This record gives structure tokens, C-alpha cells and sequence, in this order.
RNA sequence: AGACCUGAGUGUGGCAGGACCACCCGCUAAACUUAAGCAUAUUACUCAGCGGAGGAAAAGAAAACAACCGUGAUUCUCUCAGUCAGCGGCGAGCGAAGAGGGAUUCAACUCGUUGCCGAAUCGGGUCUUAUAUGACCUCGAACUGUGGCA
RNA sequence: AACCCUUCAUGUGAGUAUUGAGCCAAAGAAGGUGUCAGCCCAUUACAGCCACGGAGCCUACGCGCCUCCUCAAGAGAGUAGCACUGUUUGGGAAUGCAGUGUCAAGCCGGCAGGUAUUUGUCUGCCAAGGUUAAAUAUAGAGUAGGAAGACCGAUAGCGAACAAGUAGCGUGAGCGAAAGUUUGAAAAGUACUUUGGAAAGAGAGUGACAUAGAACCUGAAA
RNA sequence: AUUUCGUGCCAACGGCACUCGUACACGAGUUGUUCGGUCACUGAGCACAACGUUACACCGUUUUGUUAGGAAAG
RNA sequence: AACGUGUCGCGAUGGAUGACUUGGCUUCCUAUUUCGUUGAAGAACGCAGCAAAGUGCGAUAAGUGGUAUCAAUUGCAGAAUCAUUGCCCAAUCUUUGAACGCAAACGGCGCAUGGGAGAAGCUCGAGCCAUCCCCGUGCAUGCCACAUUUCUCAGUGUCG
């Protein structure tokens, strides 16, 4: 068994050679299944098809977090994979931004400016 | 000749299944098929027959992004 | 005959798959339903082509 | 003053202003057990009226 | 609005020994042949159906 | 999906062992099956008795 | 918050309730010893717990808890079975509004839900 | 040899197609049926066919009504009105608008043109915690006119 | 307790039922529990209490600091109009539009004013470029929630209360069912003896009931 | 499209019969440098690109040496 | 005599009726309300200890991760805050499909670039590894902007 707190401060070499070990006694299992096995040696198949999915969750963060720090940069801004970009809905990507939505010319400036909005009651 | 001798004689066939749908009607011959209409990138849909969309819609799948990009919108893309 | 796409062999090898009974553990299960295999299938009743 | 009566099973509360016919003849039956508070009592004349008195 | 006629019966017409009602097409289903759309027939559309109106 | 090429290569990596022919057939319930000769300075048997079979 | 104007929603949300809202659901008061002291009126049952049937035909018996067999709406009580034709002893499930709880399997969390439920 | 005009190839960064389609916008477009027959008429500017959006769409700021003691963008509701308005083998049938009471409403703005200026504008690169309505540079676009003031 | 008499037997499930005492109510609310439950369980409230919250929206146009910014002319041209043809409209000597031909004015301008033409007044507007919330639709759509009904009650109501657009049918476009597992409170789902190759029968046993024995509530007619 | 093989089995099915079975159940079986196909040819023919038409491509042309008002060779 | 007929008690056949109802139908309201080249909708193939259909999921395959709660899940196994349960931020996501390197009743065939394995051979068990083989990425058409340190061209077009 693993436990993602202990595999968190792991490097990629560690994490490559447990993978390894994980995999090859999963294969010994397979082969005692065709054999009459047991009830107990039938189980805990799923407990290292567990720890597999564990690592592999382990390794592919930290790759993907380190591409964004390699990337954390306003200059290359276009070579980021398209993966990598936030995603939300093809609409959402297209609209408009917040800055660009509310731009103002020079006169429309001026006159609010001039014209404000007050608030006045009565009587 | 023409009822229970003819039937005899009936021999290849007409339609195989379909890559894009199944069904088995895409005709060998003509190479195109008779219920979506591939290999063109639109497929058929008539309004003469509403029995006949409501069985190819979608919900009759799965709907497996449709449902992921569902509940982003309800939680406004809440994120990290 | 012996010709038949790899594509075909597959939805025939799925097919012969899916014909057999229920597990007997299935029917002793709190608030079963199944009795039978209702899909089954013979080779010379009904024909399915391909 | 409603809270007090309220949860009491067979008990109807109603207001002067507004009566309602299909609670005062339920099933159609006239002749209904209406208990009055004094002031709605007092009111009973500005809101219906009398002979010779809009 | 739809409940009872979503088939495509049709008379068989007269000379086939049996009553003029429309029937449903097809086969093998156990349905087939059987009378529609009718107030009168099992699974029709019932007579003056009720409208929101 | 896998080649003889490839399963060769595997057989080597997994038990240490050269082979000289592979032989491969697709079963009718869709799963493939290889047959694997192992060369005559590798006993067959003292690899299956290793394996646990 | 099961219970409704409508019957046919109530009925829906009860025998479609998932694991965890089937634990507050199955739920036996406290004796009048335990209220004495705990000043709680009622409290979902849990394993390794002492009961006393109350209603029906095992009346006035005595136990702990073995299972609580949630997918029934169950639970068992040892010395609380019957008979099978072969003479194997099979458990009887008794729903847990007919008992009382009469000792707790005191815990860190379940002594939190006592506080919290604490009316003084 | 070098410009300008017109036109190609490649590279860098982007977008279109497909689905859904109840409601909405644009086109195309019947016959059964009624007229106790039927051809104009009716069904109907409907069904079927094609194209295109949204959370609503479309409309919208007078080249508008009226003829009064005058109203004042659009949309919707009651009513005007099955109309002593009108169309029609003047047959069967069809058929609106202004005004009036309301829902909503701090609802309104600006390109071109005219007059005074004439790159003050845009793209790209760098700096300021910043792909700033900021600054500097730019034989890059733009004088066959981008922008600013009345 | 079944033609009549005698002996010997065997037979009543679970109290939400009845009676007598109480108690709560700012809660009497309708679901569950072996029979009809305010007090067996879950619910029923702020006249509330906790943790989380990266974008967005709202709040002295919320509140500091730096940076920046601010305080005489003309008016849309293959356009409008006109002729012919077609369509459309209640629009009738021609309501809107489309095709082709022809094709303006602005020095007493142009468009509209529901009967055609020429002439003169009066009234109201200023086409041929663009954007714009709210009140409106959802007549076989979606995503999450809610509220219900003088509706149907398994040949009804959606085709589908069930592994239903499934099984099945057709070369194909397409067509398309039947079927409540409703035994019992609880499987306690009939150990064991005997006949039989088996299926089963005869006894025994569980259960309040087995003529509740497993497509098992009730169990009509032909 | 597993009807092939072995072992078992006789409820239903093979319009009579079954101890038999292409029935039912549980397990097995299909091995390629050279065999057939692709790799790797043209034919009767088809129709992507390009162009044109259509209110609308879901239309037309596309082998008589051969696409396209046509700058298609990397 | 038999057959046949009629009435009553009991038993078959059949599945009506009654009582039940997690289903349908109809009306109303509320939102941080509306898919896709960052590869949709649909379609195929797979995944559980025993697993045919259905459900969930995708070689991390009846699930990995975060969060709240705590003792279950259950047919038989089996393990003993960490499971289960509800919700959700981080991930994985086979072959296809608008499907887009070229094709297609083919699990087929390329070009460019980066890796991997390698039982020949070479050099000193190790390092290089030819032929063959496997894997990742890019490569459709059309249109828009740019070549910012301003790319390469063509024309008996106009000038010089
Ligand atoms: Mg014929
Ligand atoms: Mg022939
Ligand atoms: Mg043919
Ligand atoms: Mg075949
Ligand atoms: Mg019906
Ligand atoms: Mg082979
Ligand atoms: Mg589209
Ligand atoms: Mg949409
Ligand atoms: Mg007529
Ligand atoms: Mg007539
Ligand atoms: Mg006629
Ligand atoms: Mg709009
Ligand atoms: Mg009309
Ligand atoms: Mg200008
Ligand atoms: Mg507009
Ligand atoms: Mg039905
Ligand atoms: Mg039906
Ligand atoms: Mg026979
Ligand atoms: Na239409
Ligand atoms: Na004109
Ligand atoms: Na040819």
C-alpha cells in the first residue's frame, strides 16, 4: 500500500523505480489468477492497481506544474500548449474582455464626467 | 416463379455497416449511407419524421463532455 | 467463408461473449429482479448478419 | 394576535376586513359558530352599512 | 395533444374478411395488425380528448 | 495490438530469456495468442517451474 | 427534511436515500437513565451498542448491536434469532424505532454530537 | 538600378465548418378541404424543403399621427372591432388602424457630410509590479485621411 | 368448529384499536415504523450559529497609495420617383415588395395628409449609414432546483410504473411490443423418514394463515 | 458465425421415438519470410480539389491524353 | 341399459374485480442559465475476485485527487480516518466522428523532427550501434493580420 502524503516529497527517480516494482508484482498476480489462487491471494489486486493509479497521479502534477512555471512569463504568452490555457466554454473565449468591453472615446469621457448621476429625494 | 423460387435467387447485398452510425445502411455500390447520409458532414434530419429525430438526439448517448462543461457552468468555473 | 475484416471478427467475438446464462450469486442478491438471460441468442433462430 | 391561536386543531381565524363567503357557508349551509372580538364587532356598521346609512 | 396517434395505421380495406378499422403496419411485434387509433380500440385515442381551453 | 517484433523484445526484458520463433493467432473471442520458442541453451520447463506455473 | 405535502416526493426521497442519510434516519431514543444524564432525547445507533427491544414479538430482550444492516433497514441484535429447518442460527432484524439505546460505545466524535445535541 | 501599382510562394498568430433547433429571424412553398358542382376565391402568405442566432429574438429614437383646447422612440395588454371601415363568381368567405385606460421607462446616443486643425491615430518592440486610453523608438500601416475640437 | 349424540382433542400474529389518566404547542405538517401515531423516529425556526470562497455582480457611482485623464456652410444618387410585368395586402384609377427599361430636386426643396388629373394654399416630418436595457414568446428544447392538481390508476396514464426506443420485423427509408417479482411482519423458502431412475407422491416441520410453496394478495365468468 | 472437439446430460426442442443430436451444460481448439489480401497495376467506372451555377450545394464538369482564365513541378 | 339432459357440494382451467402505486399527464415559479478544432453530439470496443444485461468509468478503466461526516459494504469472499456516502476545485480520458497527412468491408500507407529497444558488426563485461521494429509531436482547405531586428519573387502595367 501507499499513501499520497509519503509519495508528495518523492523525487521522479524514486517515483519511476516504486512504479516499476508496483507493475511486475501486479504481473505474478496475474499469472497465480489462472492457477487456482485463493480468496486472499485473490484480493489485494485491487490494492495495487490502486497504488499504480497513486503514482501516476503524483507524476503527471508535477510535470504539469512545472510547465507552468517555465511558462510564467508575459513573454512567450502564445508558445504555452493549448492545454495548458485555461479552459472555459468556445463562447467564453470569444466574447469580449473586461477592458476591451467598456472603452470609452475622449467626448463620451467628457460628458459623464459632466453629467453625473445624483441622488436627490423630494419634499 | 416470382414468390417462393425467387427468393432463391437473391444472392450479395445491398447495404453493409455504417462507420459513422451502424445501422447497416451504408450502400456498397453508391458508398454512402441511408440513414445519416455520410460520407457528407451534415447528417438527415426531416421534420416529416419527429419519431425519427427523437431517436438520435442528444441524451439518447452518453453525453460525456456534456456533462463535465454542465456542472462548470453551474459553480461559475470555481477553480485551484 | 474464410474471409472476414478484423473489424467484423471483433462484433462477432463481442456477440459471442454476451450469449450466457445469469451467475447463480446474482439471484440471491437483496431485491433481484432477474430470473434469465433475456437476450439470448441462437444461430439459427435469429440471424444478426454482419 | 394570531400567534396564540394558531395550532389549535378546529379552530378558524379570520380578519373583519375581507370575509370570506366560502368560510362563512362552508358546503353552501348558512348558520356558521363565529366568535367576535369586541372591536371587530365595533365595525361591523362602517363596513356594511345600514338601512338608510351607505 | 399527441397521446393515442403516434402509429401509421391505415385500413386494410374491404374484401379481407374483416372489420374497415385501421390497423398498425409492420411485424413480428404482436402489435402488428392490430386496431388503432379508434375509441374503441385497446391503446386509441379516447373519445373528445380534454383541452387547458 | 502488439507485433512479433515487439513481443519478442518483451519475452527477453521480462524473464531473461532469447528465443528463436514467435508464432501469434488472433482467438475467436478476440484475445491474441502467441507461441514462443526459446532457444536450446534455455530449458522451457526451469522457466515455467520459475514462473510458478 | 424527508416529509412533504406531497406523498409521492416524500415517499421517492425515503427509499432512494443514500448510506449517509439512512444513518440519521435509523434512530432509537435513549433510556431514561441516559437521559438523565445526557439531556439528549434520541440518538442514531451504531455497532457495539446495548439495546432493549420494545415492540413486538421480543419483548423486554436485551443485546448489543451487531450490524446495521442500512441496505434493510435493519439492525441485529445478538440473542436475537430464529431457528433454520437444518438448526443453523440465523439473525432477525428488528427496525430501530422499536428499541431503546441503554449503554453507548462512548468515542471523541460521538461525545461531540452529545454536546452539540445537549438542550440545557 | 531603383521606385510605385497589381499579383504569387513560404513562415508566425488566429478564425470558419458540426450539433441543438420548443420559442425567434430570412427565403421557398402545396394539396386534401369549403363553395352542397368548379376554374377566380378558401384552406394559407399554413404544412413539407433550405439558411441563421440568442437567453430571449426581432423592433426602436419620426421623411410618425392627426385636423383637436392638439399628441410625441419601440414592444406588449384590455378595447377600438367580427366593425351600418373596407375586400369578395359582392357568393362562400375575409378583415385592420388612429384615438382611450394600462405594463415598462433617471432611455438615449453617433458615423459620414459642413467648419477649424492635419498623424496629435493604429500595429510592433522596450521601460514603469502594467500585451496602461502612460512614456521612448520604429525608411511598419496610414495623407486615395486615422484621429481631436464645434 | 357443518345430518344428530358421546369421548378425546386443537385453534386466536404484531396494539398506531378501546378505556382511564396526563403532557407539548411561535411546532396539529401530510413521510416511516408488523393495525388508524402531536408526545417511537425523522421532520416542523430563526419572530439564528459555523467553517470555505479562485473569477464575476452589488454597496457614500464602497475605502487608502502611486500613475494617468478631465473640468458661415452642410446634412447619405442608378437612391427616391415613373412605365410594363409578377406577387402581396382590408388598401379599393393600384398597401408593400421584386425584375427590366427610364431615371431626379435642392433659386421659390423633398416626402406624407386612404378617389384619378392640372393649378394654388395649409399642416406634420426630413428617407436612401449604425448601436441600444425593461415590460413580450418558449405551441413535441436544454442544465439545476422548487410548488402543486375536484386529472389517470396497470387493456388506463407517455410506446415505455419492469435490463423500453429494449426484444422483434424490413435490402432500406423506417416500424415497434408483451410484461406490477403485489409470498410473508420476518425466508423462518419445508431439516428428516419412506416409495420412486428422476420429476414427484405419502408423512413430518416453519408460520396467526401453506386452499400464503415461489411469477406464490384477492381469485370472477366462459 | 462456434453449428467444430472432448466430457456430461434428457426438463423443453428434432410434428413418431431416442439411451441419439447441428438440443442443453462445462471446458477446449484456428500457429506462415514463400498460401490469399495489403504493400504495389490498370478496366467498365466514381467524384475530393479547382471553377461555374443555384434564394439555398444536398447541383454540374472531372480519360477523345487527362483538372482548373490556368503562376498546382520543392 | 349405456349415451345424452338438469340441480346441488367439492375440485380443475383462466386471470377479471377490489385494495395498493418510487409511474404518467397538466399548470405555475426561481437562477452568477445554453455545446464544439483547448476536438462536440453520436457511434464502436473494453474495465469488477466471482460480473450476461443495465449502471458507472477509460489501460490511472464499477475508479485516482480535494472536501464534510464517521463505521460500514453485504449474495459469498476478502481487508480493517482510511473506506463507504454526498459534493467539487486537480488529473487520466482506448478507436472513431465536423474529422483535418493520404486512404478505407484494409485495426493499412507516408514525409519532417525527437526519443526507445537491439541476440549482427566495431572498440575497450562495458560503450557505439547498420537493416528491421515501437513511441511522442507537426503536416487538410479557405479566409484575416503580420514578416516589426521589415523574407523571397513575377509582369512587352506606369515611371526612371
Ligand atoms: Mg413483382
Ligand atoms: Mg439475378
Ligand atoms: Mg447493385
Ligand atoms: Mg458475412
Ligand atoms: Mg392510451
Ligand atoms: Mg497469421
Ligand atoms: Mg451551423
Ligand atoms: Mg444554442
Ligand atoms: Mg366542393
Ligand atoms: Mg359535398
Ligand atoms: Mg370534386
Ligand atoms: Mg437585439
Ligand atoms: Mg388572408
Ligand atoms: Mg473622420
Ligand atoms: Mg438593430
Ligand atoms: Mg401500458
Ligand atoms: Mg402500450
Ligand atoms: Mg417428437
Ligand atoms: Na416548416
Ligand atoms: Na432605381
Ligand atoms: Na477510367
Amino acid at each position: 500500500i501507499v499513501k499520497i502524503r509519503d509519495l508528495k516529497e518523492k523525487g521522479k527517480d524514486d517515483l519511476l523505480k516504486q512504479l516499476s516494482e508496483f507493475k511486475k508484482e501486479l504481473s505474478q498476480l496475474r499469472v497465480s489468477q489462472q492457477m487456482n489462487v485463493g480468496a486472499a491471494r485473490l484480493g489485494r489486486i485491487r490494492t495495487i492497481r490502486k497504488g499504480i493509479a497513486r503514482i501516476m497521479t503524483v507524476l503527471n502534477k508535477n510535470e504539469r506544474e512545472n510547465l507552468r512555471k517555465f511558462y510564467s512569463d508575459k513573454k512567450l504568452r502564445s508558445a504555452k500548449p493549448k492545454t495548458l490555457r485555461a479552459k472555459l466554454t468556445h463562447r467564453r473565449r470569444l466574447a469580449l474582455k473586461a477592458n476591451e468591453k467598456n472603452r470609452k472615446t475622449r467626448r463620451q469621457l467628457r460628458m459623464a464626467h459632466k453629467f453625473p448621476r445624483r441622488i436627490y429625494a423630494v419634499k | 416463379t416470382k414468390g417462393t423460387t425467387s427468393m432463391g435467387q437473391r444472392h450479395g447485398r445491398t447495404h453493409i455497416l455504417c462507420r459513422r452510425c451502424g445501422r447497416n445502411a451504408y450502400h456498397v455500390q453508391w458508398e454512402r449511407c441511408a440513414a445519416c447520409a455520410y460520407p457528407r458532414a451534415q447528417r438527415r434530419r426531416y421534420n416529416w419524421s419527429v419519431k425519427a429525430i427523437k431517436r438520435r438526439r442528444t441524451g439518447t448517448g452518453r453525453c460525456r463532455y456534456l456533462k463535465v462543461v454542465h456542472r462548470r457552468i453551474r459553480n461559475h468555473f470555481k477553480t485551484d | 467463408g474464410r474471409f472476414k475484416p478484423l473489424a467484423i471478427k471483433k462484433k462477432y467475438a463481442k456477440k459471442l461473449k454476451q450469449n450466457r446464462p445469469v451467475p447463480y450469486w446474482i439471484r440471491l442478491r437483496t431485491g433481484n429482479r432477474i430470473k434469465w438471460n433475456e437476450k439470448r441468442r441462437h444461430w439459427r433462430r435469429t440471424k444478426l448478419h454482419y | 394576535g394570531t400567534r396564540a391561536f394558531r395550532n389549535i386543531f378546529g379552530l378558524d381565524l379570520a380578519n373583519v376586513n375581507s370575509l370570506n363567503l366560502l368560510h362563512l357557508a362552508p358546503g353552501g349551509h348558512v348558520g356558521r359558530f363565529i366568535i367576535w372580538t369586541k372591536s371587530a364587532f365595533e365595525k361591523l356598521d362602517k363596513i356594511f352599512g345600514t338601512f338608510t346609512e351607505p | 395533444r399527441l397521446s393515442g396517434m403516434k402509429h401509421s395505421a391505415e385500413s386494410w380495406g374491404t374484401g379481407r374478411a374483416v372489420a374497415r378499422i385501421p390497423r398498425i403496419h409492420g411485424g413480428g411485434t404482436s402489435m402488428s395488425g392490430a386496431g388503432a387509433f379508434g375509441n374503441m380500440c385497446r391503446g386509441g385515442r379516447m373519445f373528445a380528448p380534454t383541452k387547458i381551453f | 495490438r502488439a507485433n512479433k517484433t515487439e513481443i519478442k523484445k518483451a519475452i527477453r526484458k521480462l524473464y531473461q530469456v532469447k528465443t528463436v520463433k514467435v508464432n501469434t493467432l488472433i482467438r475467436p473471442d478476440g484475445l491474441k495468442k502467441a507461441y514462443i520458442r526459446l532457444s536450446a541453451s534455455y530449458d522451457a520447463l526451469d522457466t515455467a517451474n520459475k514462473m510458478g506455473l | 427534511g424527508i416529509k412533504c405535502r406531497n406523498r409521492r416526493k416524500a415517499r421517492r426521497a425515503h427509499f432512494q436515500a443514500p448510506s449517509h442519510v439512512r444513518r440519521i434516519l435509523m434512530s432509537a431514543p435513549l433510556s431514561k437513565e441516559l437521559r438523565a444524564k445526557y439531556n439528549v432525547r434520541s440518538m442514531p445507533v451504531r455497532k457495539d451498542d446495548e439495546v432493549r427491544v420494545k415492540r413486538g414479538k421480543f419483548k423486554g430482550r436485551e443485546g448489543r448491536v451487531t450490524a446495521c444492516y442500512r441496505l434493510k433497514w435493519v439492525i441485529h441484535i445478538d440473542k436475537v434469532s430464529c431457528e433454520k429447518a437444518n438448526g443453523t442460527t440465523v439473525p432477525v432484524g428488528v427496525h430501530t424505532s422499536n428499541v431503546e439505546i441503554t449503554k453507548l460505545k462512548l468515542n471523541t466524535r460521538r461525545k461531540a454530537i452529545l454536546e452539540r445535541k445537549d438542550r440545557s
